[PDB]
DNA sequence: ACACACTCTCCAATTCTCTAA
DNA sequence: TTAGAGAATTGGAGAGTGTGTTTTTTTTTTTT
């Protein structure tokens, strides 16, 4: 085996003479810096690329990649012994942890309880990302890079480093460090005044004195693409400790680098788990309507109640007498239709936003669920923005009642072991339904048609029916589509509705009254030619405040209250 | 000598503590006549509480010195406070007759952290949080001064406790005969203790996300103060303890749990006959009263009067109460309208006929979630005995 | 590997006895 | 009269030994 201390001295020299022609090719020396910074308290990490210790020895790096726990400690030692030569200033006393250490010193006048600094290693360019499949066992105790999907994450729990004992007679105090996972704590004073005078004093424990770090553990797992033909992906424990907690997140795309073990007992099989060293993540109007699905020929107004229901109106919020901004509406379509297309355009487009389908399948719900912590839910998963529902018919009371309470009041329930935990579900819905038999009947109503219970189904601000059937020439120019599609700016529109959303406009008195009369007329018109209620003349308020929204002005207008009624009266023609 | 006493881990003065706590019960008045405290502290000398609150921003505003120690250090700092309103106490008013001792009980009057951001720098000191409770367990005795008799010869000892350690006596200091003491449990001495279980709020969860939860432990006066699905703002010490691997082994994990060692926490006439007395004197009064129910509501006068007789109700062998049927399409106001009412009387009630309804109509029997003993649970008709009972979709 | 219950041993503290200060 | 040395009996400090330790298929009554 090396000599460890003749490694020591080959670490501080790279440390003292490396340079990367860094700050610019000025050659500033990047670690000698960063030594400076650790020496003063402004910084706690260090992260040692291998790329750099390569360009001098290579065979260091090698000695590294193999056993790297030993040239872990290494690394922190020689850190250690070279910080008192870039230090030139005196710290301010910031910490009641280090008001103990500051005291101890006064009453003197181990070394890892004032070792306040972290080192990891940032893995050679050279080693390829492994599957979580290719982690055998001649890996165990190398360093190695990981890729895979995180799928669950705990809170941050303080862990033990080492501990600190003062003694009831003697007036002295004791230390035990901490490495395993689990320790045996002392009881009676081992001081050679207690001991040679059998005095029996006790040892109490100072979580005042005692040093602690942020530990947190965490769950990855394969990608589904990955995984060969016919098998179940598998999965692996990563445990983050220090400066690397709270990066990770469910359901996000992870690279790690870490050192594989063995788990400590307390048979010769055992099981494993990576020490994470780093976590690296994976007019207007009009020109925006037309952006809105161009594959689809037709349906021009659709695309403009798609684009208000993105854009979304306003929470009037008058001292509780809430009327809500979230447009919701519902299409109805005749077997096979082309509204499949238009759906998943929409959501591919909106920036935040889900699917699901009624009819219940195997896995996970509309709402949230239990397993053996709370997770997952469509309608949880989209919050602040749209979820859209696919052949909404075929839903059990179950899932009515669900999208009764997220209408009503935008939150669920679930219960983990009986306590009524509640969740947020501030999303808008979007529905797609198909007739109970065959094609839509004109002779009938909508509601025999499509056979929801007429209270939920008329929440909905628009109702659309989808009905097409065949013609030669618009046939061939779709045959000729998809043949010659088989045969061979989206950041843009974000950003304006990112910036025409902040406004929040009102109605003058005058809009009133135009309302007013509007809304009275246009129910005489329905009683005498009935469906119109409250519900429409709120929804009228919705799409003329979202138009108003979609413009970069501060109020509602005359313009906005004629669209939405145009809107709103030609959506019956649909069902006709 | 108590002056050459000094707080453990640091350099503070303990006498000097006390002394400046003193200053400021002689000093603040309120900033918006004796200090502020001085006034509740005359009243609780008659009304016989035995808690002082103070607000920490009186501290602070009065001395940054003293308002930096208690937040350091307060498992040291409040007795100090104690002490020293117990001597004011006594000094003046020295005939008052009182049982315990009072506390004190200092309170921040607005959230400093959010549950998900309390870290390992955080241990033993004072922070206020927010949430909503989730549940609370039955009440728990604690031990406090364990009684001892010889059973040979019925010589009786007593024994103060040490951080839940007992000092059981090897020998009987009467009668010389070792093993012979036994512990009493019914002639020790016990306190009250209670644990509740509380959960971030929803307005400041993160999007999508599901909320995070802590453990409180409350002790003697606020052992029963809250009740599960409502909000409270709390302020305690931030506990950290070691767990053992398992019932018989001493050897303990690596990794502490965490607790909130509560200390307070918030919740968020003749006169009056003769204003009746009058209004009721004036014409219309019945009218008047009518109009005044739901006010979103513009022309269903008679329906108002009617659910205003339902209110009033007869008196009492033959029903006196009185029993009203609303009918019609649905979408239209009688739900907000029921929603309404059950709003306006204490013993009310409201549900559903729906199978999906949050309690039900029937009385039924089943085990606790937590002992899994039977236990009867009487439907909303029940509860709402001499009470008004609201029924949706019927 | 880490805790009760039981059995057993050897070292030296307490008292009797004879002696000197 | 007061105190120390040599011999005999006994307590207990200490060591050694033995033992324990949610998630799927099928039936039956009564609700529909
Ligand atoms: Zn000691
Ligand atoms: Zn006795």
């Amino acid at each position: 085996l090396k000599d460890y201390a003749l490694e020591k001295e080959k670490v501080k020299k790279f440390l003292q003479e490396f340079y990367q022609d860094d700050e610019l090719g000025k050659k500033q020396f990047k670690y000698g810096n960063q030594l400076v910074r650790l020496a003063h308290r402004e910084q706690v990490a260090l992260y040692v690329d291998l790329d750099d210790v390569a360009e001098d020895d290579p065979e260091l790096v090698d000695s590294i990649c193999e056993n790297a726990r030993r040239y872990a400690k290494l690394f922190a030692d020689a850190v250690q012994e070279l910080l008192p030569q870039y230090k030139e200033r005196e710290v301010v006393n910031k910490d009641v942890l280090d008001v103990y250490i500051e005291h101890r010193l006064m009453m003197e006048q181990p070394a890892e309880l004032m070792r306040r600094f972290e080192l990891y290693f940032q893995g050679p360019s050279s080693n390829k990302p492994r599957v979580i499949r290719e982690v055998r066992a001649d890996s165990v105790g190398k360093l190695v890079t990981v890729r895979g999907i995180v799928t669950r994450v705990s809170e941050v729990k303080p862990k033990m480093v080492v501990a600190t004992y003062t003694c009831d007679q003697c007036g002295a105090e004791t230390y035990q460090p901490i490495q395993s996972p689990t320790f045996m704590p002392l009881i009676m004073c081992p001081s050679q005044e207690c001991q040679t005078n059998r005095s029996g004093g006790r040892l109490y424990l100072q979580t005042r004195g005692s040093r602690f770090i942020k530990f947190q553990e965490m769950k990855m797992q394969e990608h589904s693409d990955q995984v060969p033909v016919g098998n179940i992906p598998r999965s692996i424990t990563v445990l983050v400790e220090g400066e690397n907690t709270r990066i990770a997140q469910p359901g996000d795309h992870v690279s790690v680098t870490g050192i594989f073990l063995p788990i400590l007992r307390t048979g010769l099989l055992s099981e494993t788990y990576l020490e994470a060293h780093r976590i690296v993540k994976m007019d207007f109007y009009e020109k925006l309507a037309a952006s809105i699905a161009p594959e689809i020929y037709g349906h021009e107004d659709v695309k403009k109640a798609l684009l208000l229901l993105l854009v979304g109106g306003v929470d009037q919020s008058p001292r509780g007498m809430k009327i809500r901004g979230n447009i919701n509406i519902c299409l109805m379509g005749d077997p096979g239709v082309a509204k499949s297309q238009l759906l998943s355009y929409i959501d591919r487009l909106a920036p935040r936003s889900q699917y699901t389908t009624g009819r219940g399948s195997s896995g996970v719900g509309l709402t949230a669920a239990v397993l053996r912590t709370l997770e997952g839910g469509a309608l949880v998963l989209a919050d602040q923005g749209v979820c859209c529902i696919d052949e909404f018919d075929k839903m059990a009371e179950a899932d009515r009642t669900a999208i009764h309470e997220v209408m009503e009041q935008q939150t669920i329930s679930i219960a983990k072991a009986g306590i009524l935990t509640t969740l947020n579900a501030r999303c808008s819905i979007l529905a797609a339904a198909n007739p109970a038999y065959g094609r839509y009947n004109p002779r009938r109503s909508l509601e025999q048609n499509i056979q929801l219970p007429a209270a939920l189904l008329s929440r909905f601000d628009l109702l659309w029916l989808i009905q097409d059937r065949p013609d030669r020439d618009n046939d061939l120019r779709l045959a000729q589509h998809i043949t010659y599609v088989h045969q061979h700016d989206m950041k843009l529109m974000r950003r304006y509705i990112a910036m025409c959303r902040e406004k929040q406009p009102m109605v003058p008195e005058s809009l009133a009254d135009y309302i007013t009369a509007a809304y009275v007329e246009m129910r005489r018109e329905a009683w005498a030619s009935t469906y119109t209620s409250a519900r429409t003349l709120l929804a009228i308020l919705r799409l003329s405040t979202a138009l108003a929204r979609l413009r970069m002005v501060d109020v509602v207008e005359k313009e906005d209250v004629n669209e939405a009624i145009r809107l709103m009266e030609m959506s019956k023609d649909s069902l006709l | 000598l108590g002056q050459k006493l000094v707080i453990w881990g640091t350099d503070v003065n303990v006498a000097a503590c006390k002394e400046n706590f003193q200053r400021f019960l002689q000093r603040f008045i309120d900033p918006l006549t004796e200090p502020l405290y001085m006034q509740r502290l005359g009243e609780i000398n008659v009304i016989g509480e035995p808690f002082l609150n103070v607000n920490c921003e009186h501290i602070k505003s009065f001395d940054k010195n003293l308002y930096r120690q208690l937040i350091s250090y307060p498992q040291e700092v409040i007795p100090t406070f104690d002490m020293a309103v117990n001597e004011i106490f006594f000094d003046r008013y020295p005939d008052s007759i009182l049982e315990h001792q009072i506390q004190v009980r200092p309170f921040n009057a607005l959230k400093t952290k959010n549950m998900r951001n309390l870290n390992p720098e955080d241990i033993d000191q004072l922070i206020t949080i927010s949430g909503m409770v989730i549940r609370t367990s039955q009440l728990i005795p604690e031990m406090q001064e364990a009684f001892f008799q010889c059973q040979v010869c019925a010589h009786t000892t007593r024994v103060e406790m040490d951080r839940g350690r007992i000092a059981e006596p090897s020998v009987c200091g009467r009668c010389h005969t070792t093993h012979s003491m036994a512990l009493i449990h019914n002639r020790s001495l016990f306190s009250d203790k209670q644990m509740i279980k509380l959960q971030e709020s929803p307005e400041d969860m993160p999007a999508g996300q599901t909320p995070h939860t802590v453990i409180l432990f409350a002790h003697n006066d606020l052992v029963d103060k809250v009740q599960p699905g409502d909000r409270v703002n709390v302020t305690g010490i931030y506990r950290a303890v070691p767990i053992r691997v398992n019932p018989r082994v001493s050897n303990v994990k690596s990794v502490y749990k965490t607790h909130i060692d509560v200390i307070h926490y918030r919740k968020t006439s003749e006169k009056r006959v003769e204003l009746l007395k009058e209004l009721s004197r004036k014409p219309d009064i019945y009218e008047r009263l009518a109009s005044a129910l739901a006010p979103s509501i513009y022309e269903h006068e008679d329906i108002k009067k009617g659910i205003l007789l339902q209110l009033f109700g007869g008196t009492r062998k033959f029903r006196a109460e009185i029993n009203i049927l609303l009918c019609g399409d649905p979408g239209t106001s009688k739900s907000q309208l029921l929603q309404y009412v059950y709003n306006l009387v204490p013993r009310g009630q409201y549900t559903s006929g729906k199978g999906s309804s949050a309690v039900g109509l029937t009385a039924y029997v089943m085990k606790d979630p937590e002992t899994r003993q039977l236990v009867l649970q009487t439907g909303a008709l029940v509860l709402s005995d001499n009470g008004i009972c609201c029924i949706d979709e019927f």
